[PDB]
């Protein structure tokens, strides 16, 4: 019950996949303006 | 019989999308929130808080609880065959005959469906199952055989504090579900515990509960039960306020929208009693313009009858007509007769009010308003006849205001000097003011120094919609 | 399972937070 | 058929305000009664007038007569539909059925408006619909009648509609505008002065000279003053008849203010004694005053009240609760000193409030869309 | 709580009601309340 | 009626004060008179006379107002009073508003920057 605390509080931070979601359609985005 | 379908249609339509959909919602989901049914579900409360819930009355009595309160499971997928269960069980308030299995026989139905089977892992399952059957319940306060109901099925809520704390062996981020449901039933308990009496261990209950959400689950809780503390100490005594001076930590996300701007308006309240006129006039106005909307009458109405009281001990403020509801004009009675005596500078009126009204003034609850209301007459006065004249004399402000000797006028110009009104001196000899207005004051620079501002705050406005733009 | 339930998330932070640094690179590639 | 009932509305307003003459209403307008057979001089003055010691069988026996007329309409209508004729039967029984409403109650409206209001078929079956209401909601204080019945004919009437009786619309509508204290829909609503000599409906054409007199000294700029009082002569010489009214205009065009106070006294007087101001005419004369005196303070920066005394009289005092209450009604930008005696004009524009009205408009608006950019959230 | 029939449903304000409260009043009134001096 | 304005409601009041020992917070009470004296015998005034502390100020002369006229920096005028020769010492302050804002263009330009 120790460690048993912080590891889905890291899974609250997995919000860096939905910003860096917006970033790596971004990506794309641009990525795809380019070529 | 034709009615009842209504409620066991929505009834369904709400534990669809919330028990399957939000569990479905709540098993790997939620990054930040994507229980959209957690929120969908208490615009479902909303509905049952316009609409009558399930089964106060509804033709019969007590067909809803006693139904689907079991047979859940969380088992093999012939469990939508459970919800088939649920459906097919609405012949007994068509066909058949209604019994009573509410209120008295929910103390075992809360157990069953943790009794068809260990259901599921998820506590807004059971949350949902301690308050989505037992808050139809709370919105009849008869004081009879229903407050000792709301009471002991709000000790089961306090076992949902007890089945939220100890909760998947801490962290995982129900909260963002269930504070959602722990904000507005706690308000209820609150509610009934203070139908009958003031709360003195949910005081305790209110603090330890406001300790858990300190820092795992920093998310709904603390900000709605630092509004339980604050209309705690607000409807109780002025002893505890010193707490947000101390520990101000007041600042979620403020995601409620609602709960930020009453909020603010509590303490604004706050502020206001201590003694502040600036900032408690401007959290007036803040929390007045994040006022939602006109959906629900009255609540704006007499909490703005409470609003503007500092303005009216300002000097400073208009006529409330087109605030005015027509069912408020038959209450603001008094007050529309009020503001007549705020602008008026009579004295004879001033307490022939207070003295017409000292009881609805009682209501109000608030003579703070009355000790230094006359002090605003004659703010009031010096205000707009300072504004008026560069060079009067006291003795002609004087003995038109009735003061009847020049050495208080100098006492009124001391202590407006010591206000800081005017620069208002006094040719002494014996009163006399000599004095002077401000203009040719400054007008170029001044205002570019307040442009920092204003276009500091705008680009705190731009990088807010930076961040607005963080969402999709 | 807090063994390895504790560190393995990190090896899965460190990556993204290079490419969370490098978008606004790439990005600025993009401007040129 | 409007203009005796036009005065009738007169006559109630007469009824009403003035009580130093507290029965010429009965006396001018019982002469109304006895005349046109109108029982309403004894039905609304029986309920608002005086006690009405005898006039009883007098007035019922013509009562009798209102039955004996009202029950040849009630053979008339159904005796005359054996024509086929389209509404033409009903506009036989509206023309004296509405006139009975003019002699009569609302029950002359019941049994005349909502009976004709349905089978409207041509532009006069709607015209005499929306002027034949416009005249008993301007009779009453009634606003869902003179505004909605319009509403109506700006939906049903018009179609593009007749250059002619849209413009009598506007005349209506410009009778709201200075009903309410609306100055710039009043005077630019009576515009025109062209299609509208003498009417049925405009029982004098001087009144409807006070009536664009009495708003064109608000709302009109002193540009738009010579554009109008002076470039337009269509005007002037139906109030050269009222040479105090274009001496005060001229004086308006001047500044001279002691024949302001005489002249806009007597209009005040007039003010007093005409309907649909009496609501209204508190804000009259004081901004009146103060359409004066900024002008007055555009004359020059430091100004003494003997010189204004000059144009005055006592002004002194007067301008003490005047100005320090126009200063305190928000208006009248200026400081004034006692002694030393500093008048003062400013107000420049690009200083702050041009500055400052875009973020009061996107801070209420701002929080406010705010406040629905969050609704999708939670 | 908005359970009933409805869901079909200082700048010169003070100084409107007190404006307001003289409504037939002289407030101003120049050539009356000035020149009731000299008429005897 | 302190806040109101009267000095000498204080002394109505001290008519019947005692009030169970209710004379040292009233002797307190004379001293947040008199150092409130300290504060409003000149705040924004021309100059007052001996007469004016013979009605704000009273007990006539002790050693305390001619303490007062020498202990807060006092121009005890022939019989007359002065805070100072200018009772406000010279407000200029800067005489230079204008660096200062550069160096709000130093960090508020750099605010501009970084944002977009």
């Amino acid at each position: 019950y120790l460690s048993k605390i912080e590891e889905l509080q890291l899974i609250v931070n997995d919000k860096s996949q939905n910003l860096r979601r917006l970033q790596a359609q971004r990506n794309e985005l641009n990525a795809k303006v380019r070529l | 019989p034709p009615p009842p379908p209504a409620p066991q249609d929505v009834e369904m339509k709400e534990e669809a999308a919330t028990g399957g959909g939000s569990t479905g919602e709540a098993d790997g989901k939620t990054a930040a929130a994507a229980a959209e049914h957690s929120q969908r579900e208490l615009d479902t409360v909303t509905l049952e808080d316009i609409k009558e819930h399930v089964k106060q009355l509804e033709k019969a009595v007590s067909g809803k609880e006693p139904r689907f309160v079991l047979r859940a499971l969380r088992m093999l997928p012939s469990t939508s065959r459970r919800l088939n269960h649920y459906v097919l069980y609405k012949a007994v308030q068509g066909f058949f005959t209604s019994n009573n299995a509410t209120r008295d026989f929910l103390l075992p139905f809360l157990e069953e469906p943790m009794d068809t089977e260990a259901d599921l892992q998820f506590r807004p399952r059971t949350g949902k199952a301690a308050s989505t059957p037992l808050l139809p319940e709370v919105e009849a306060y008869l004081q009879l055989l229903v407050v000792i109901f709301m009471m002991n099925s709000k000790r089961y809520k306090e076992a949902q504090k007890i089945s939220d704390d100890l909760m998947q062996k801490i962290s995982t981020q129900n909260r963002r579900a269930l504070d959602l449901v722990a904000a507005k039933c706690y308000y209820y308990h609150a509610r009934v515990y203070e139908f009958l009496d003031k709360l003195d261990v949910v005081r305790s209950f209110l603090h330890a509960r406001l300790r858990t959400a300190t820092l795992r689950h920093d998310a709904d809780g603390q900000a709605t039960l630092l509004n339980l503390l604050l209309r705690n100490y607000l409807h109780y005594s002025l002893y505890d306020q010193a707490e947000k001076l101390v520990s101000k930590s007041v600042f979620p996300e403020q995601a409620n929208n609602n709960e930020w701007a009453r909020y603010l308006y509590y303490t604004g309240r706050i502020k206001a009693i201590q003694l502040e006129y600036s900032e408690a006039r401007r959290t007036m106005t803040n929390a007045l313009r994040k006022a939602p909307q006109h959906t629900a009458v009255g609540f704006k109405q007499t909490v703005h009858k409470l609003l503007i009281v500092v303005e009216l001990l300002l000097g400073e403020i208009p006529d409330r007509l087109q605030f005015r509801q027509p069912s408020l004009k038959r209450s603001l009675m008094p007050y529309f007769l009020l503001t007549q005596a705020v602008r008026t500078g009579n004295l004879a009126k001033f307490n022939q009010v207070l003295d017409q009204f000292g009881e609805k003034f009682q209501a109000d609850g608030t003579y703070t308003l009355i000790i230094r209301l006359r002090h605003n007459v004659i703010k009031t006065g010096v205000r707009m006849i300072s504004l008026s004249y560069s060079r009067i004399s006291l003795a002609d402000i004087a003995q038109k205001l009735q003061l009847d000797s020049p050495e208080d006028a100098e006492f009124i110009v001391a202590k407006a000097i010591r206000d800081g009104v005017i620069e208002a001196s006094i040719n002494h000899e014996k009163g006399y003011v000599q004095s002077k207005e401000m203009i040719d004051i400054y007008s170029t620079r001044e205002p570019q120094l307040a442009f920092h501002q204003r276009i500091s705050f705008c680009l705190d406005i731009h990088n807010m919609s930076v961040k607005a733009m963080r969402f999709p | 399972d807090l063994y390895s339930r504790y560190k393995k998330l990190q090896q899965e932070l460190e990556f993204l937070e290079v490419q969370e640094e490098y978008i606004k690179d790439e990005q600025k590639n993009l401007k040129k | 058929p409007k203009n005796p009932d036009l005065r009738i509305a007169q006559l109630r307003f007469l009824l009403s305000l003035p009580e130093h003459r507290g029965d010429a209403a009965v006396r001018d307008e019982l002469m109304a009664a006895v005349r046109d057979n109108n029982m309403a001089p004894y039905y609304e003055a029986l309920c608002k007038s005086l006690d009405w010691q005898i006039d009883v069988d007098l007035l019922n026996k013509m009562k009798k007569a209102n039955e004996d007329e009202l029950k040849r309409l009630d053979e008339e209508l159904e005796d005359a539909e054996k024509n086929l004729g389209e509404s033409e039967i009903r506009d036989a029984m509206m023309a004296k059925a509405e006139y009975l409403c003019r002699i009569g109650d609302k029950e002359g409206a019941l049994t005349a408006f909502r009976k004709t209001y349905d089978k409207t078929v041509a532009l006069g079956h709607r015209l005499d619909i929306v002027f034949y209401l416009l005249r008993i909601g301007l009779f009453y204080m009634d606003n869902d009648l003179i505004t909605r019945n319009t509403e109506k004919a700006k939906s049903l009437i018009e179609e593009g509609g007749d250059w002619d009786r849209r413009n009598r619309l506007k005349v209506y509508q410009g009778l709201y505008c200075v009903a309410i204290r609306d100055f710039k829909q009043a005077a630019e609503l009576f515009l025109d002065t062209v299609s509208t000599f003498t009417s049925y409906e405009l029982m004098d054409y001087k009144t409807f000279v006070t009536y664009t007199v009495y708003v064109s000294m608000i709302a009109l700029e002193r540009p738009d003053l010579r554009e109008k009082v002076i470039k337009g002569a269509e005007i002037l010489e139906v109030l050269h008849s009222l040479p105090a009214v274009r001496q005060y205009l001229f004086s308006l065009y001047e500044c001279r203010y002691s024949v302001f106070f005489q002249s806009l006294a007597v209009v005040e007087q007039e003010m007093k004694k005409d309907w649909l101001f009496a609501p209204h005419y508190r804000y009259y004369v004081r901004e009146m005053r103060i359409h004066a005196y900024s002008q007055l303070l555009e004359s020059y920066r430091s100004l003494t009240l003997g010189y204004m005394a000059e144009a005055f009289g006592v002004g002194v005092e007067f301008i003490d609760q005047e100005l320090s209450r126009f200063i305190a009604a928000g208006r009248l930008h200026c400081k004034i000193d006692k002694v030393n005696e500093i008048v003062e004009t400013n107000r420049p524009d690009s200083k702050n409030w041009q500055y400052q009205e875009t973020i009061k408009k996107g801070d209420l608006l701002l929080n406010r869309v705010q406040k629905l950019s969050r609704v999708i959230n939670m | 709580m908005s359970e009933k029939k409805q869901p079909v449903d200082e700048d010169n304000w003070d100084d409107d009601n007190v404006e307001d409260d003289f409504s037939n009043q002289l407030r101003a009134e120049l050539e009356k309340h000035g020149y009731k001096m000299e008429t005897s | 009626y302190l806040m109101e304005g009267s000095y000498n409601k204080v002394f109505l009041a001290k008519g019947n004060i005692p009030a169970e020992s209710y004379t040292f917070f009233i002797d307190i009470l004379l001293d947040t008179i008199r150092d409130e004296i300290a504060g409003c015998i000149e705040k924004a005034y021309e100059k007052i006379l001996f007469t004016e502390a013979t009605r704000i100020l009273f007990f006539n002369t002790p050693k305390k107002m001619t303490d007062y006229a020498k202990k807060r920096g006092w121009v005890l005028g022939p019989n007359n009073y002065y805070s100072f020769a200018s009772q406000q010492q010279k407000p200029e302050d800067t005489t230079i508003p204008s660096t200062e804002l550069a160096k709000q263009v130093i960090e508020y330009a750099r605010q501009l920057e970084m944002i977009v």
